[PDB]
C-alpha cells in the first residue's frame, strides 16, 4: 500500500543527495532506486573501464 | 542496533521514575 | 579457460557485492540508529522541571 | 533429445525461478506494508491531536 | 473513472482479472482468480451480486435474455450458465483440452469453441455440435469467427493460417501464445501474442494467409490481450500493462494510452458493445469504467498541439399408498436423500462434552418431556457445533424438534436428513443471519407472486412485508407441523423427498397452502392472523395440493432472479460432512445510506462544541 | 540428479509462497487485534471529555 | 578440464571456507558489541538500585 | 517410579489397540516412552530465575483462572521462556506450555521436560523460523501429500489453495488447535513412540488432509477454508492416526522433503537448548497495567 | 552430428552455470526477501514501544494533575 | 546458452523506466512544496 | 516529443509533456553518463 513511501523517502533522499533539482507533476516515486544504481553503475562501469 | 536503542529507551524509565519518586 | 573464469567470477560475480550490500546494510543501520536516536531524544528530555518546580 | 531435455528443464526452471522471484518482488513487499502502511499512516491522528493537548493544558496551567 | 469493487459487492475470494461484456449491452461479466465467474445486469439495476461456480478460463456471452452464459471451465466442458436466475440450464460436456477461444456470432447464433485439436461450431439453441473441424496435428493455437457471416479461421501451432467458410499460407511466428480478434465488419483480422506485432490481415482476404507485422510502437513488446473498438480502432493491452488504442485507417496514430497512476496497470479488459464504455480491470482486481469516448478524446484532443425402492416406484407408492412408515423409513429416505450414512462423521459431532449454547430449551420449548426435548438438544447441538450459526438464530429447535421426534428415533440418519434440509433445502436460510432470511425469503415470497400474482399482490398491499416474512419464516422453521397438520403433513416430505431431485419444491409447497387459501387469506391485514390461520386445522387435500404444486414447479421457465436459486447439495461427503456456507454479511444498503448521513452529523455536531469550547479557554 | 537439483530448487520457490502465506495471516491477524487496541486511544479521548468537564 | 574441475572445486571447496569462516568472525564481533552492550547495564544497574534508595 | 521393568516394546502395541493411558497415571507410561532425562539441577535453575514480560496468554490474549493453571503456569512457561527465548514468545511453543499443564501441570516438573523432549524430538523442524510458523513443513506436508494421492493438490492448486491455507490447523497453527481436548487426547501420549518419525506428525497431519479430501475437493474458494477450519473439528482422530501410521510404514524417506534428526535429548548433565530459533528476532507480552491504571488514577484525582 | 554437437554441448555447459549460479543467487534473494520481513518484526517490536509512548502521556497527565492536588 | 539473459538484468533497465514515475513523485517535496510555498507566500506583497 | 528520447533509451512508460523541466537532466546523464564509457570499451 504505502511501501513505495518507505522508499519514496529513501529515494528522493538520496538523489537529492546528488543535488538533482525535481520539477514535475506527481505519481508514486518508489522507482528510482535502480536508475541511481543505473546511473551508478554505469559510471562505477566506467570506472572499472578507465581502470581497466 | 534494537538492543542499543532499547537500552536507551529503557533508561527513560528511569527519568520517570525521578519524577515518581519525587512524589 | 571460461570454467576457470567462472570459478574466478565467484569473486567476480562479485564478492564484493557483498561487501557492498553489507556495507549498505552497516551504514544504514547507522542511518537509522541516528534516527533512532534524534526521536528517543525528543521523549528523553521533554519532562521533569515542572515536576521538580512544583 | 536428452540434452535438449534436460536444457528445456534447465531453460524454463531457471528462467522462471527468477522470472517469478520478480514477480514475488512486487508481492512480498505488499504482504507487508499493503496494512502496516495503514496502521502507522493513521496512527498519525495520535500525533495530530499533540495540540489539543497543548490547548488543554494551557488552559488547566492557567486555571 | 466509475470504479467497481467486488470485494465489497459480496465480499468473497475475488481479485477480478478477467472482464466480459455482452451484446445487448446490459449483460456483464467477470472472471476471478478461483476460474468462479461473477455476472452482472442491467434492467433491475441490481448490483446482482451473484456468481457461477465454474473453474473457467473463459466467459462467453449468450443472448438468451438471461444469459445462461457459456463458460469454458478446467475439465474443457461448456456450461450454459447464469446467476441471474441462477440454474446452470446445460451442461454442454464435449471437448477435453482447454477451450481457448470460445466465441459466438450472434448474427445467426453459431458458438465457436477452440481446442487445439479441433474448432468445433455449437448450434446455440440446443448447443448441439454441427461441424468438428478436427485436424490432425493443426495443434490450433487459436481461431475466430468471423462475424460478417460467416468464416471460420484457423492459426495452427506452427504459425500458419488458413480460412474455412463455414459453408465447407502464414504468418510465420511459433507463438506459444496468440490471440486474435477480428473486426465489426469482420474485415481484418488482428493477431498479437508473445511478439511485438500487430499483425493484420484482411478478410477481405487480399493477403490470402498472410499478415503484415506491424510492429507496435515503443512500449508494447508483447501483448496480453487484444480487442477490435467501436468502429475500426484495435486495442491492445500489451505486457507494459498499458492499453493502447491504435486506428487502422492511419496504423498506428495511436489515439490513447491512459491508465490512472500507473502503480495500478492493467490486467486485462473489454468492451461494451455500447462502445461509449470500455471497462478495464487492474491488477488488483479494480475496475475501471469509463467513457471509452471521453477518454480518447481527452488525451487525443489535449495533446493535439503538442509539439417398492426406486426414486420412481416410490414417488408413485408415496402418493397411491400415501406416506410410509417408520421400521421402512431409513431405507426409502437414506436412498431418496442421498445420504452417505457418515456415522463417523456424526457420531463425532456427538461425543465431545458439554455444548453450552442450548441446555435451556424448555424457556422457548416447554415441552414436558425430559427425554424428548433431550433428543432434540442433541441433534440441535451436533447440528450448531458442525456450524454454530445454528446457534445464532437459536430458532432451530423449531424443526429440529419435529424431525428428531419422526426421524430422529434414528440420530444418525435424522441428522444427515437435517443438513439435507439445511444443505440443499434451506439454502437461503442462513444469509440474514441471526435475523429472518429475507432476502432468501424474497425467492420465496416471490414464489408465492409466481404461483399466484393475486394473492401476493393482496398479501403486501395487506401485511407490510416485515410481518410476512416472519410469518413465511416461522411456517419455513418447522415448517408445516404447525400449518396445516401435527401428523399429516408427512405427506409434504416424502413428497419433497421423493421429489429431492427438486429443491425449489421447499419453497414450491409452502407457497402451495398460502395458494390453496386463495380468497381466505386475501382479507388478512397481520402475521398474528395468519400464522394462527394456516395453524389453523382445515381441511386439506394435501394429495391434490402437493401434486400440483409439483406441476407449479414443473410449469415455468428458469428465468426467474429467485434471489438464491437452489442447487443439488443433496448428496453428503463422507468422512466428514461436506463445508457449507450458512453465512451472511450481505447489504441492504439503505439504512446505511442514512446511517452514514447520522454519523456525519454526529460527528460535525461534536467538533463545532469541542471548537465552540475554544470558550472554555477564556472562561476558565 | 539435475533433475534432483532442479527440484531443490524449485521446492525453494514454494518456500517463497511460504513466506508470503505466512505473512498474509501473521501480518494480517495482529494488525486487526492491534487495531482493535487502537480503540485505547479513543479512550484516550475520553480524557479530554473528562479534562472538559473538570474545566466546565 | 578434469584437472581443472579439480583445481576449481578445490578453489571452491577453500572459498567455502573463507567466506564462512570471514563471516564467523564478523558475526562474532558484532556479537559481542552488542553481548556487552547488555552485560555493561547490569554492571550499571547495580548502582542504579542504590541511587533509587536515594 | 524408576523401576522400569515393564519394556516399551509391551508398550508398543498396547499403546495403539488399548490406546495409552488413565487420564491420572498416564504420567508414568509417558515419560517411559518419551524419555525425560531427569535429574536435580536445571529445573531448579530455570524456576529460580523467571517470568515474565512475554506472557500473552496470561491477561492479555487468554486468561487463566484456575490457580493450579495460573499460578502453576508461570512455572512452566517462565521456565521455558528463559530455558529459551522462543518457548517465551512463539506463538506454536507457547500452546504447547499451555496444554502441557493443563493436561498434566501438577507434575511441574513433567510439564516442562515433557514439553522440551518433545520440542527436541517433533518440534525441531516447527519453527523454520519465527514470527513465522514452519514454512518447511507446509512444503513437506505437501510433498508428503502429493505421494499419498496428488489429485488432492491438483485440484487445490488450481484454485490457489497454497501452502498454510489447507495445512495450518494442525499443522502449523500447532497440533493442538484444531483438534478438542478430549479429542487429540493428549496425542503426545499417543504419538509418543511415533516421534521417531519425520515427524509422525506429519503423516497424521497430512492424514487430516487427504481422507478429508472429501470436502476439500469442494473447497473452491478460500473463503471456505475458514468456514471448514474454525471449527477446529477433531474428525476421529484414532483413525487419522492410524492411517498417518501406516503411511510411516509404506512411505520412505525418499518421499520426504525435510529431514529430522535422530534425537534422543538426553543428558544427566544438560538439556539440550532448541538451537533452531532465531535468536535475533526475539526477546521483546507487555502487560503494561499502568497503561490502564493511570486512568483510574486520573478519574479519582479529577473527582 | 559431431558439429552439431559443438552447439548442444556449449549450451548445456552454459546452461549448467545459469544454475551454477542460480543456486547462489535464489540463496541471495530469499535473504533479501526474508530480512525484510525480519525488519518487520523488529519495527513491531518498536511499535510496542510507540504504545508505551501513549502509556507515558497519561502518567503525565495524572502527575500533572496530582502534583497540583 | 545465455545462462547469463536474466536475473541481472532486474538491478538494471527499470532504472529510468520506473525512475519515470519517480521523476513526478520525489520532486513534490522540492516544486509543489515550493510552488505553493511561493504562491500561498505571494500574500507578501 | 521527450517521448522520442526514452524509447530510444528505451525506458518504457506513459508519458507527460509536461514533464521537460527533469527529463532535460536525467536523461542526458543516461545518454552521457560517462560517455566514456562507450568509448572505454572501444579503447
Amino acid at each position: 500500500s504505502l511501501f513505495n513511501e518507505r522508499k519514496y523517502l529513501l529515494l528522493r533522499k538520496k538523489l537529492d543527495e546528488l543535488h538533482y533539482t525535481q520539477p514535475l507533476q506527481i505519481e508514486s516515486a518508489e522507482l528510482v532506486d535502480k536508475l541511481l544504481n543505473d546511473l551508478l553503475k554505469t559510471s562505477e562501469g566506467f570506472q572499472k573501464l578507465k581502470n581497466k | 542496533k534494537m538492543l542499543e536503542t532499547e537500552i536507551l529507551k529503557e533508561q527513560q524509565m528511569r527519568d520517570i521514575e525521578r519524577e515518581r519518586k519525587l512524589r | 579457460q571460461q570454467m576457470k573464469k567462472l570459478e574466478e567470477e565467484s569473486r567476480k560475480a562479485i564478492q564484493i557485492a557483498e561487501n557492498s550490500r553489507k556495507a549498505d546494510l552497516d551504514f544504514i543501520d547507522q542511518e537509522l540508529q541516528k534516527k533512532r536516536a534524534n526521536d528517543n531524544k525528543f521523549i528523553a528530555s521533554k519532562m521533569e522541571e515542572e515536576a521538580i518546580l512544583n | 533429445s536428452i540434452k535438449q531435455t534436460r536444457l528445456q528443464q534447465l531453460n524454463k526452471i531457471q528462467t522462471l525461478t527468477r522470472a517469478n522471484l520478480q514477480a514475488q518482488e512486487e508481492l512480498r513487499q505488499k504482504e507487508l506494508d499493503l496494512l502496516e502502511a495503514e496502521l502507522q499512516y493513521q496512527q498519525q491522528a495520535d500525533g495530530q491531536q499533540m495540540q489539543n493537548r497543548k490547548e488543554e493544558i494551557q488552559i488547566l496551567e492557567m486555571e | 473513472c466509475d470504479v467497481i469493487n467486488f470485494k465489497t459487492l459480496k465480499k468473497g475470494n475475488w481479485h477480478s482479472f478477467k472482464l466480459q461484456f455482452d451484446s445487448k449491452g446490459a449483460t456483464y461479466g467477470c472472471l476471478d482468480q478461483a476460474g468462479n465467474v461473477t455476472l452482472f445486469y442491467l434492467d433491475k439495476n441490481r448490483y446482482t451480486n451473484v456468481d457461477v461456480q465454474v473453474d473457467s478460463s473463459n466467459l462467453t456471452f449468450i443472448e438468451k435474455p438471461t444469459g445462461y452464459l457459456a463458460v469454458s471451465n478446467a475439465d474443457c466442458s461448456i456450461s450454459i450458465y447464469s446467476i441471474l436466475s441462477g440454474k446452470l440450464i446445460q451442461q454442454l460436456k464435449w471437448h477435453t483440452f482447454k477451450i481457448k477461444k470460445l466465441q459466438v456470432n450472434h448474427m445467426s447464433g453459431y458458438l465457436l469453441s477452440v481446442s487445439s485439436d479441433n474448432c468445433t461450431i455449437w448450434n446455440i439453441n440446443t448447443y448441439e455440435r454441427r461441424k468438428s473441424f478436427f485436424v490432425k496435428n493443426t495443434r490450433y493455437a487459436q481461431g475466430c469467427l468471423t462475424p460478417a457471416g460467416e468464416h471460420l479461421i484457423t492459426l495452427s501451432q506452427n504459425g500458419l493460417v488458413e480460412c474455412h467458410n463455414t459453408d465447407t499460407e502464414e504468418i510465420g511466428l511459433k507463438l506459444k501464445q496468440a490471440h486474435l480478434d477480428i473486426s465489426a465488419e469482420g474485415v481484418y483480422i488482428a493477431i498479437c501474442g508473445d511478439s511485438n506485432y500487430c499483425l493484420i490481415g484482411r478478410l477481405d482476404c487480399q493477403q490470402g494467409f498472410d499478415f503484415e507485422l506491424y510492429e507496435l510502437p515503443n512500449n508494447i513488446q508483447s501483448v496480453k490481450k487484444i480487442k477490435f473498438i467501436r468502429n475500426s480502432l484495435l486495442t491492445l493491452l500489451g505486457s507494459d500493462e498499458k492499453i493502447y488504442v491504435l486506428s487502422a485507417e492511419n496504423n498506428m496514430e495511436i489515439v490513447l494510452c491512459f491508465e490512472l497512476p500507473s502503480r495500478k496497470g492493467i490486467v486485462d479488459y473489454d468492451l461494451n458493445i455500447d462502445a461509449k464504455y470500455l471497462v478495464v480491470i487492474s491488477t488488483l482486481g479494480e475496475k475501471y469504467v469509463y467513457d471509452f469516448h471521453q477518454l480518447i478524446a481527452n488525451q487525443k484532443k489535449h495533446q493535439q498541439d503538442v509539439t417398492f425402492l426406486d426414486r420412481e416406484k416410490l414417488r408413485e407408492f408415496l402418493s397411491r399408498f400415501g406416506y410410509f412408515p417408520e421400521k421402512h423409513r431409513v431405507v426409502v429416505w437414506n436412498y431418496l436423500l442421498k445420504l452417505p450414512s457418515n456415522y463417523e462423521a456424526f457420531d463425532n459431532l456427538a461425543r465431545k462434552g458439554l455444548h453450552p449454547n442450548y441446555l435451556n430449551l424448555k424457556s422457548t420449548f416447554p415441552i414436558q418431556s425430559d427425554k424428548l426435548y433431550y433428543r432434540t438438544q442433541r441433534i440441535l447441538s451436533c447440528l450448531a457445533h458442525y456450524c454454530p450459526v445454528f446457534a445464532q438464530l437459536d430458532y432451530m429447535p423449531a424443526f429440529v424438534f419435529p424431525f428428531v421426534k419422526l426421524l430422529g428415533t434414528n440420530e444418525a440418519f435424522c441428522f444427515e436428513v437435517i443438513l439435507s434440509f439445511l444443505v440443499q433445502w434451506g439454502q437461503f436460510f442462513f444469509e440474514f443471519a441471526p435475523n429472518p432470511p429475507v432476502s432468501y425469503l424474497k425467492a420465496f415470497m416471490e414464489l408465492l407472486e409466481y404461483h399466484e400474482p393475486q394473492l401476493h399482490a393482496q398479501l403486501n398491499q395487506n401485511i407490510p412485508h416485515t410481518q410476512l416474512f416472519n410469518t413465511i419464516w416461522s411456517s419455513l422453521q418447522v415448517v408445516l407441523t404447525d400449518v396445516l397438520k401435527r401428523e399429516d403433513w408427512l405427506c409434504f416430505i416424502d413428497f419433497l423427498v421423493a421429489h429431492s431431485e427438486k429443491p425449489d419444491l421447499l419453497l414450491h409447497i409452502l407457497v402451495a397452502y398460502f395458494t390453496y387459501f386463495k380468497r381466505h387469506i386475501i382479507s388478512f391485514t397481520t402475521g398474528s392472523q395468519l400464522l394462527r390461520f394456516f395453524q389453523q386445522d382445515h381441511q386439506i387435500r394435501i394429495q391434490n395440493l402437493l401434486q400440483d404444486a409439483l406441476e407449479y414447479r414443473n410449469r415455468t421457465p428458469p428465468r426467474i432472479p429467485q434471489a438464491v436459486v437452489l442447487q443439488d447439495n443433496l448428496p453428503l461427503t463422507s468422512e466428514q460432512y461436506p463445508i457449507f456456507n450458512f453465512y451472511p454479511k450481505f447489504s441492504l444498503d439503505q439504512h446505511k445510506e442514512i446511517r452514514e448521513q447520522i454519523i456525519q452529523e454526529e460527528l460535525k455536531a461534536t467538533e463545532k462544541k469541542r471548537t465552540l469550547k475554544e470558550l472554555n479557554t477564556l472562561q476558565q | 540428479q539435475s533433475l534432483t537439483d532442479q527440484i531443490l530448487s524449485v521446492e525453494q520457490r514454494y518456500k517463497e509462497k511460504q513466506e508470503n502465506l505466512i505473512r498474509s495471516e501473521q501480518i494480517r491477524r495482529e494488525e486487526v487485534i492491534y487495531n482493535a487496541e487502537q480503540k485505547l486511544s479513543r479512550q484516550m479521548k475520553l480524557e479530554e471529555s473528562i479534562k472538559q468537564t473538570r474545566l466546565q | 578440464e578434469a584437472i581443472l574441475n579439480l583445481e576449481l572445486k578445490t578453489a571452491g571447496r577453500i572459498n567455502e571456507v573463507l567466506n564462512t569462516k570471514t563471516k564467523d568472525q564478523n558475526i562474532q564481533s558484532i556479537t559481542l558489541q552488542a553481548e556487552i552492550a547488555q552485560k555493561r547495564l547490569d554492571m550499571k544497574y547495580k548502582q542504579m538500585e542504590q541511587q533509587i534508595d536515594q | 517410579n524408576s523401576l522400569p521393568n515393564m519394556s516399551v516394546h509391551k508398550l508398543r502395541q498396547f499403546l495403539q489397540k488399548h490406546k495409552v493411558y488413565p487420564d491420572k497415571h498416564r504420567a508414568f507410561i509417558y515419560k517411559q516412552l518419551l524419555e525425560l532425562p531427569l535429574n536435580v539441577d536445571n529445573f531448579a535453575t530455570l524456576v529460580q530465575k523467571g517470568l515474565y514480560p512475554s506472557f500473552k496468554d496470561l491477561y492479555r490474549k487468554y486468561p487463566i483462572s484456575d490457580s493450579k493453571l495460573y499460578q502453576k503456569m508461570q512455572t512452566i512457561l517462565s521456565c521455558l521462556a528463559n530455558f529459551c527465548d522462543l518457548f517465551g514468545e512463539s506463538d506454536q511453543f507457547i500452546q504447547i506450555a499451555f496444554p502441557f499443564v493443563k493436561l498434566f501441570g501438577q507434575e511441574e516438573l513433567l510439564a516442562f521436560e515433557i514439553v522440551l523432549c518433545f520440542a527436541h524430538q517433533i518440534l525441531q523442524n516447527y519453527f523454520v523460523d519465527f514470527p513465522h510458523p514452519p514454512l518447511d513443513l507446509l512444503q513437506n506436508i505437501d510433498e508428503i501429500i502429493k505421494y499419498n494421492d496428488p489429485i488432492l493438490h491438483q485440484h487445490l492448486k488450481q484454485h490457489n489453495f497454497k501452502f498454510v491455507d489447507y495445512i495450518w490447523p494442525f499443522l502449523s497453527g500447532f497440533f493442538t488447535s484444531a483438534l478438542d481436548k478430549e479429542s487429540w487426547l493428549q496425542l503426545i501420549d499417543y504419538l509418543i513412540t511415533y516421534n521417531d518419525t519425520p515427524e509422525l506428525f506429519m503423516f497424521i497431519t497430512a492424514a487430516f488432509i487427504i481422507y478429508f479430501k472429501h470436502p476439500l475437493m469442494k473447497l473452491k474458494s478460500k473463503d471456505e477454508l475458514e468456514i471448514f477450519i474454525s471449527r477446529q473439528n477433531p474428525v476421529s482422530v484414532n483413525h487419522i492416526i492410524e492411517s498417518g501410521f501406516s503411511l510411516l510404514k509404506r512411505t520412505p524417506i525418499d518421499k520426504i522433503f525435510v529431514k529430522f534428526s535422530k534425537i534422543l535429548p538426553l543428558s544427566k548433565t544438560s538439556y539440550n537448548q532448541f538451537t533452531n530459533y532465531n535468536v535475533f528476532n526475539v526477546a521483546h507480552q507487555e502487560t503494561e497495567a499502568e497503561a490502564k491504571l493511570e486512568e483510574s488514577k486520573h478519574k479519582i484525582r479529577q473527582m | 552430428q559431431m558439429q552439431n554437437r559443438k552447439e548442444e554441448i556449449q549450451i548445456l555447459e552454459m546452461e549448467a552455470q545459469a544454475a551454477a549460479r542460480l543456486r547462489q543467487v535464489m540463496e541471495l534473494r530469499e535473504k533479501e526477501d526474508r530480512q525484510r520481513m525480519v525488519r518487520m518484526d523488529m519495527d513491531i517490536h518498536r511499535q510496542q514501544e510507540e504504545d508505551r509512548d501513549n502509556a507515558l502521556i497519561q502518567q503525565w497527565r495524572v502527575e500533572d494533575t496530582e502534583m497540583r492536588l | 546458452q545465455l545462462n547469463d539473459l536474466e536475473k541481472l538484468y532486474e538491478e538494471k533497465q527499470d532504472a529510468l523506466m520506473r525512475h519515470e514515475r519517480e521523476r513526478r513523485e520525489i520532486i513534490t517535496y522540492e516544486q509543489e512544496m515550493r510552488y505553493s510555498k511561493l504562491v500561498d507566500a505571494e500574500r507578501q506583497v
